[PDB]
Parts: structure tokens; sequence; C-alpha cells
């Protein structure tokens, strides 16, 4: 067969501030072989970058066994992971990709808690709501004074800013909600050496 | 020179057959060589097969030899896949893509759900905040709908870049996600702020005015 293998398989740089594929079979020995490298970014299809054939922004360099991308500069918009491709008549075949982080300084978590809607109290259920949002780095933590039923979900680096945002939330019955009173949603990051929170009373 | 429209989401049952097409349109299309990926949900890559529209040529990966059937149709300038004994395993989002020597385009991807469960609609609910800073920000979530995907936009689009969309997580066999709207205090609760939730799997689609108590 024909295996790609790319290195690194994660990579962090900053603003300002290259990726190796290696084919196991080389380009040059089919007629009509090419190699392709793609970025795709994150809920979007890959886009086609670079090509190279047997016998601007970006660059490929390398020899014809080592197809190499190299981004210089890099924008916030290059985040993504990146794939090269090998194509011939007998297979197609892809890297396994290499995941590109932006380095920023780190940031301030916005967070802000939510409470149940009555539309969800009269449907019988309750779930209380933590946006963390544009913090800087990925590293965070986050916890009626129970960690059970908790949900939560990040999103990538934001391809604007640089930045990181988190989504937790804690679920209950109708009739456990009441059950308690201060309902306080505790975020501990790396930049604020308090613990920064926030609570409501209902 | 080539653009592709890929058929819609899916849910279908294990032990059955799809088959997703994508619409192509441009110039010159029998000289663009078809072709088409799986992607797992957060994994790599994998090439299916192609299929050379111009002379018939195919030829699949391995591992879906038996299993896929590309075929196009000049006609209607459709290119298809057709996937057999369908199971659990084969869910995933499935590119098409077209390419030549001169250009190249993907497809939007075609979410493909094996189960046997049946189709649960979002519960959409707002989210107001309690009770002092220029930015206010709202949100809205969609609990418990199977399966996935879901589409969220605010406004119907016209808020955007003040949104952050969560990737939705399985818990106890559905998916929920949320998504925060920020805008400034001066607009709201002035100005009426809306959460669209579209459902296709359910045929779905939900409007919440987020209100202020
Ligand atoms: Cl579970």
């Amino acid at each position: 067969d024909i295996v790609l293998t790319q290195s690194p398989a994660s990579l962090a740089v900053s603003l300002g501030q290259t990726i190796s594929c290696r084919t196991s079979e080389t380009i040059d020995s089919y007629g009509n072989s090419f190699m392709h490298w793609y970025q795709q970014k994150p809920g979007q299809p890959p886009k086609l970058l670079i090509y190279r054939a047997s016998n601007a922004r970006f660059s490929g360099s390398g020899s014809r066994t080592d197809f190499t991308l190299t981004i210089n500069p890099v924008e916030a918009d290059d985040v993504a992971t990146y794939y090269c491709q090998q194509t011939n008549e007998v297979m197609y075949t892809f890297g396994g990709g290499t995941k590109l982080e932006i380095k920023r300084a780190d940031a301030a978590p916005t967070v802000s808690i939510f409470p149940p809607s009555s539309e969800q109290l009269t449907s019988g259920g309750a779930s209380v709501v933590c946006f963390l949002n544009n913090f800087y780095p990925k590293d965070i933590n986050v916890k009626d004074g129970r960690q059970n039923g908790v949900l939560n979900s990040w999103t990538d680096q934001d391809s604007k800013d640089s930045t990181y945002s988190m989504s937790s939330t804690l679920t209950l019955t109708k009739d456990e909600y009441e059950r308690h009173n201060s309902y306080t949603c505790e975020a501990t990051h790396k930049t604020s050496t308090s613990p920064i929170v926030k609570s409501f009373n209902r | 020179e080539i653009q592709l429209q890929q058929s819609g989401p899916e849910l279908v049952k294990p032990g059955t057959s799809v088959k997703v097409s994508c619409k192509a349109s441009g110039y010159a299309l029998t000289s663009y060589t078809m072709y088409w990926v799986k992607q797992s949900h957060g994994k790599s890559l994998e090439w299916i097969g192609y299929i050379d529209p111009y002379n018939g040529g195919t030829s699949y990966n391995q591992k879906f030899k038996g299993k896929a059937t590309l075929t196009v149709d000049k006609s209607s300038s459709t290119a298809y896949m057709h996937l057999n004994s369908l199971t659990s395993e084969d869910s995933a989002v499935y590119y098409c893509a077209g390419w030549n020597r001169y250009d190249e385009d993907w497809g939007q991807g075609t979410t493909l759900t094996v189960s046997s469960a049946k189709t649960t609609p979002p519960s959409v609910y707002p989210l107001a905040p309690g009770s002092t800073n220029s930015m206010v920000t709202l949100g809205c979530l969609v609990k418990g709908y199977f399966p996935e995907p879901v589409t969220v936009t605010w406004n119907s689009g016209s808020l955007s870049s003040g949104v952050h969309t969560f990737p939705a997580v399985l818990q106890s066999d559905l998916y929920t996600l949320s998504s925060s709207v920020t805008v400034p205090s001066s607009t709201w609760p002035s100005e009426t702020v809306t959460c669209n939730v579209a459902h296709p799997a359910s045929s779905t689609k939900v409007d919440k005015k987020i209100v202020p108590r």
C-alpha cells in the first residue's frame, strides 16, 4: 500500500511566526500521481491549498518523498487541522492530519450564569447553564455549598481572536431544583488568581 | 469552475442501504474526477473510492469494496454513493469532491446516522440573565434531540460573531447543545432577540424569543 505520515500531530505558534508529509510510495513512480495539502476549518469541508505532480501565503517544500507545507506568516484565520493526500489510479490516501493552534496572551473568561426557563420547568425539568467565553488558554476548571448531571462542551479556538469558550450545565428535576436556593457557578481559570464566580437566588 | 451540492442528512436503520447524491454544476464537468471521503465524528478523513465520470473508471478503498457503489448520472449532473449493509460504525460525515489539475471543489458534507432509534425534536429553552456592563450575554438551550446535525441561528442570522454555538454532547443516548449570543445592553431588551433551531431530521424549525424576566 501507500502510507502517509505527517509530523507533528499537534502544533502551536503565535501570529507572525512548517508541516511535513512523508509517503511510503513515492509520487514519481506513477504517471499521474499527485500530492495535496488540505486545510479543514472546524465544521467545514477541507479546502485545497497546494499540490505536487509526478516526474503565496503557503508554500510546499521538501523532496519527492516529503511534501512540506510551510505557513508564513500565521494569521489567526489559519486555525484548523491540515491534511496531506496522495493520488493515483490505484488508490487515494490521506494523512493523519495535524492540528494547528494559535499562541495568544492569556485572557480573562467572561462568565454568565442562567436559571431554568419557565418552559423547561413546566416540562418537569430544570437546567442551569454557565457560559465561560473568550478565555486563553484552553485550560480551565468549573464546579448549596453536586457534580451529577453536569454536562460540558468546549469550542474550538476562535478564528478571529484565538480564544476558547466553554459551556457547562447542571440539570435537576422540577421538584429537586427548589429544594435548594443559592446556585453558584465557580470558574477556576489560570490567569485570574481569584476563582471567578456568579450565582442567582431563586 | 466546479461547485458541488450534497444531499440532506439522514437517519437510517441498520441493514438497509442509502444513496447520497452530489449535484455538480459548472463548466467541463466530465473533466473532474468524483470521489468520496468518510469522516467519523472527530476522526480523520478516509478515502472511499473514485469514479471518473468521463470513462467510467472506478477504484475503491479495499475496506469499502463490497460496501460502497459509486455511480454518476451525466444527464442530471449527479454523482451518487450507494452504501449497503449499514451499521452504526458507518454513521459519520460523508464528503463528495471533484478535481482535476486546474481546480477542485468539495461538497458540504452529509451527516448519516445509522440507528434504529426514532427521531427526537429539540427542546428549545431561552436563557435570560439575572437582575452593570455595556454587553449582555444571552443564550439558548436545545435539549435532547436525535439525531444530530442541528442548525442554530440568532435572529435569522442577523446576529453573528457575537455567537458561540457549542458542540452538542451525547448524554443518555441524546444530544444537547447550548449557544451564547452577546449584544450591547443598549440594544437588549429593547430589541427582540430570537433563537432559531432547525432540526432537519425531525423536520423541525422553532423560534424562541428571549424575554427579559
Ligand atoms: Cl450515557
